[PDB]
RNA sequence: CCGGGCACUCUAACGGGACUGCCCGCGAAAGCGGGAGGAAGGAGGGGACGACGUCUGGUCAGCAUGGCCCUUACGGCCUGGGCGACACACGUGCUACAAUGCCCACUACAAAGCGAUGCCACCCGGCAACGGGGAGCUAAUCGCAAAAAGGUGGGCCCAGUUCGGAUUGGGGUCUGCAACCCGACCCCAUGAAGCCGGAAUCGCUAGUAAUCGCGGAUCAGCCAUGCCGCGGUGAAUACG
């Protein structure tokens, strides 16, 4: 984007829980356009996480992406030769992309068969504080917290 | 007695006959679910109706010819809302901001030569 | 996997001359350059010298070669 | 039953035929069915643009092929008084079955 | 995949027919 | 091409399968269009002449 | 279950597991399973004897098998090569016989790459 | 399907429609921000269209052409071979390494094209490629035709496998005078490498990428996985 903002893609609203933020998790899972393929795999997952567990598969699912948001990160800018991993704050809009992606590819890193399975145990996991989702969380805003020593380069 | 709206989406034609009933709707012949129902977003083709909550008010028949499933259920969303002013012209103020009687007029963009599908460039090596 | 499928196919030049010389008894070295023919039970036990393109080699026809085409014995490209 | 189909390459041209034999049957014959459009048949021919590559350069040229019908319904004389010999247009091109 | 020719999926993909793709 | 190259047109081929195509205009042995008997160079410098009736360029 | 030559094929569908034998294909295995009148879906292990010697008896004879096909086969490369085939030669040099290209890509006959200068 | 009708879908010809025209704010103006109405908005989306000139760019092998050479030969005819060679190297692609998958049965929704000795419904033989017979169609009327992913049901259960389809033996169909070099296709058997690829590097900003099939040009046939088109499903992301 060298010219404008480069506007935010606003998701259709879920067909099933009427919320933005399911849409937009069913996007990541899909593979090769197959948004039916996709988004049985989340419903038929959301059964899985309300049967094992007798709570709303709608608030799990949020609690575990907002587990997954990093609040800081390193990005790389070159300074007097090698450049330098520096810290700084996550947009809200990224901490969305990133704790989603995150998710979705964690799920798929599980050993469980099918891929429903994977995706609600991750959520479960992910809403607990642990698996592997949380893991790449707490490994990035380990980077920031270390490079702290070049919070002066923040551009 | 009954109302009408055409409805059309990327190459895709579902003509909406809305008629006062039980809340039935038929398709080619065929149950609404027996023709969808296997497809998710199926049930986003009746959202005019549930946004007016005219769900228990109308049946509904509808024949649909051309495209894929993905954009029948679209089209018929539109002839559903094009029919529902039809009826009521008051229903234009609450069905304008949802936008179902506008129509999408995204079409799958044709190939052009020397790409491989219309945008998509041949790679290249340099060496 | 080859197929002619009936009337296996073989040349008038040579299948005429190769009928009458059994006729005569074996003869010597016959020239060819129809490649495109079979190998008929009749052609055993004779010689016949098919072109690579540039040289005319000599084929000793036995029992067990039948079934395949002239030039399967008389190869075209020279490597090493 | 009379069919005529009219074909050419020219829209323009079989309009202007097609118009011409509606206006000497109407006047004879019953309400005639009408000039009705068939599809057209296109035949593409794509070429690269120069001689000797530049195989991604491909300039395309189309040929289409319109179609009329025409069918009148119980013409006897009056309506074939003005069919022998009176149309214009020379790109189009005039087939009758019965 | 598409590449087995006595499969289904590798009939239709060279546009041939035969015991593993019959025409009905 | 060459002008004895232009014996496809005295045929008499002997063998049905060695007749070939032959562009009628420059003589081109190799693209030669069915419909037109010309080449895809001739077909291209008669479509712009416009010697060639209800062929037009082609845009959608 | 010893079916052929010896043979053992265990614990899985019978179908899928005669193909663990040589010259059965999934179309020879399905034709046994067939004209033998044994369910295909029965594991190995639950095989009775009764149905296992029906399937021996077919099979054994009425196709050549693991020992006697290699041989074969075998014997009719060294035939093709024994005679001053083409054919043969493509088999000699250990080069693609079905007239493939072999500038490049033949490296599954051609016993993968063996690089020199330039 | 018939009677019947043109309302609808559609087909294909002519028109209407969008102009910062209207409201608010900023501005000197051009314009920018936002809002209503509207199918559509600030160039609505995609094409055709490429300036003075540059690179002594590319092509005398499409054609034209100055000059120079050859003229029982650099020309001409034919049969055969080669353009398909293989110890290697790069480019472009195809098919994959699998469970968001593979296979089997059942079932549903496209657009764009092609066809008079050609497309070939349908019937019989054949496991099949295909053969025999034969209907219709100068084709919005008949045919290629089946779209595939998809859906419902079942099988496989993480394994060089029911993944993968290389290689090789064997049997056969068709085109063609003729498939040895050197064709595609069918059937049986064989069932390799490959368990997401080092340095490096490529494409795309929305019906886009990714994925799925469909048709056509040349052509008897076909080494087309190429090319040019067609529609189905349909994302991620852009602080700067
Ligand atoms: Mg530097
Ligand atoms: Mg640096
Ligand atoms: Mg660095
Ligand atoms: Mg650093
Ligand atoms: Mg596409
Ligand atoms: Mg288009
Ligand atoms: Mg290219
Ligand atoms: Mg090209
Ligand atoms: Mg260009
Ligand atoms: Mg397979
Ligand atoms: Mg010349
Ligand atoms: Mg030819
Ligand atoms: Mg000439
Ligand atoms: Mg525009
Ligand atoms: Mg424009
Ligand atoms: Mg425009
Ligand atoms: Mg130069
Ligand atoms: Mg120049
Ligand atoms: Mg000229
Ligand atoms: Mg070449
Ligand atoms: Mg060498
Ligand atoms: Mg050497
Ligand atoms: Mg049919
Ligand atoms: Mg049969
Ligand atoms: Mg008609
Ligand atoms: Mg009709
Ligand atoms: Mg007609
Ligand atoms: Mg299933
Ligand atoms: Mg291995
Ligand atoms: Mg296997
Ligand atoms: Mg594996
Ligand atoms: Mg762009
Ligand atoms: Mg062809
Ligand atoms: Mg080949
Ligand atoms: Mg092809
Ligand atoms: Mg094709
Ligand atoms: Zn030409």
């Amino acid at each position: 984007a060298r010219r404008r903002r480069a506007e935010v893609r606003q998701l259709q609203p879920d067909l099933v829980y009427g919320d933005v933020l399911v849409t937009a998790f069913i996007n990541k899972i899909m593979r090769d356009g197959k948004k039916n393929l996709a988004a049985r795999i989340f419903y038929d997952a959301c059964k899985i996480i309300q049967e094992k567990t007798g709570q709303e598969p709608l608030k799990v699912f949020k609690q575990a992406v907002e587990n997954v948001k990093p609040r800081m990160e390193v990005r790389s800018r070159r300074v007097g030769g090698a450049n330098y991993q520096v810290p700084m704050e996550v947009s809200p809009r990224r901490q969305q992309s990133l704790a989603l992606r995150w998710l979705v590819q964690a799920a798929n890193q599980r050993p469980e068969r099918r891929a429903a399975v994977r995706i609600a145990h991750e959520l479960m996991d992910a809403a607990e504080g642990k698996g592997g989702a949380v893991k790449k969380k707490e490994d990035v805003e380990r980077m920031a917290e270390a490079n702290r020593a070049y919070a002066h380069y923040r551009w | 007695e009954q109302y009408y709206g055409t409805g059309r989406r990327k190459e895709a034609v579902a003509r909406v006959f809305l008629r006062p009933g039980n809340g039935k709707v038929t398709v080619n012949g065929q149950d609404f679910n027996e023709y969808f129902q296997g497809l998710v977003r199926a049930v986003a083709a009746l959202e005019p109706l549930r946004a007016v909550d005219a769900l228990g008010h109308f049946d509904a028949y509808i024949t649909v010819r051309g495209g894929g499933k993905s954009g029948q259920i679209d089209a018929i969303k539109l002839g559903i809302a094009r029919a529902l002013v039809q009826y009521n012209p008051d229903y234009r103020a609450k069905l304008k901001p949802l936008g179902f009687l506008t129509r999408d007029a995204r079409v799958v963009e044709r190939k052009k030569y020397g790409k491989h599908k219309a945008r998509r460039a041949p790679q290249y090596s340099k060496r | 996997p080859r197929s002619l499928k009936k009337g296996v196919f073989v040349d008038d030049h040579l299948l005429e001359k190769v009928l009458e010389l059994n006729a005569k008894g074996e003869k010597r070295l016959i020239k060819t350059w129809s490649r495109r023919s079979t190998i008929v039970p009749e052609m055993v036990g004779h010689t016949i010298a098919v072109y690579n393109g540039k040289q005319h080699v000599p084929v000793y026809i036995t029992e067990n070669m039948v079934g395949h085409k002239l030039g399967e014995f008389a190869p075209t490209r020279t490597y090493r | 039953k009379i069919r005529i189909k009219l074909r050419g390459f020219d829209h323009k041209t079989l309009d202007a035929s097609a118009q011409k034999i509606v206006e000497a049957a109407r006047r004879s014959g019953a309400q005639v069915s009408g000039p009705i459009p068939l599809p057209t048949r296109v035949r593409r021919f794509t070429v690269i643009r120069g001689p000797f590559k530049h195989k991604d350069s491909r300039e395309h040229f189309e040929l289409r092929t319109h179609n009329r019908l025409v069918d009148i319904i119980n013409p006897n004389r009056k309506t074939i008084e003005q069919l022998m010999t009176l149309d214009l247009p020379t790109g189009v091109e005039i087939e009758i079955k019965t | 995949g598409k590449g087995d020719r006595r499969t289904r999926r590798g009939k239709i993909w060279r546009g041939t027919y035969g015991k593993y793709r019959p025409r009905k | 091409a060459r002008k004895a190259l232009i014996e496809k047109a005295k045929r008499t081929p002997k063998f049905k399968v060695r007749a070939y195509t032959r562009c009628v205009r420059c003589g081109r042995a190799r693209s030669v269009y069915r419909f037109f008997g010309l080449c895809r160079i001739c077909l291209r410098e008669l479509a712009h002449k416009g010697q060639l009736p209800g062929v037009r360029k082609a845009s959608w | 279950a010893r079916i052929a030559g010896v043979e053992i094929p265990r614990n899985k569908r019978v179908d899928v597991a005669l193909t663990y034998i040589y010259g059965i294909g999934k179309a020879r295995a399905k034709e046994a399973l067939e004209k033998t009148g044994i369910n295909p879906a029965t594991r190995v292990k639950d095989l009775t004897e009764a149905e296992v010697v029906r399937l021996r008896e077919y099979v054994e004879n009425t196709w050549k098998l693991e020992g006697e096909l290699r041989a074969e086969v075998a014997a009719n490369i060294k035939r093709l090569m024994d005679i001053g085939c083409y054919r043969g030669l493509r088999h000699r040099r250990g080069l693609p016989v079905r007239g493939q290209r072999t500038r490049t890509n033949a490296r599954t006959r051609k016993g993968p790459r063996k690089t020199v200068a330039g």
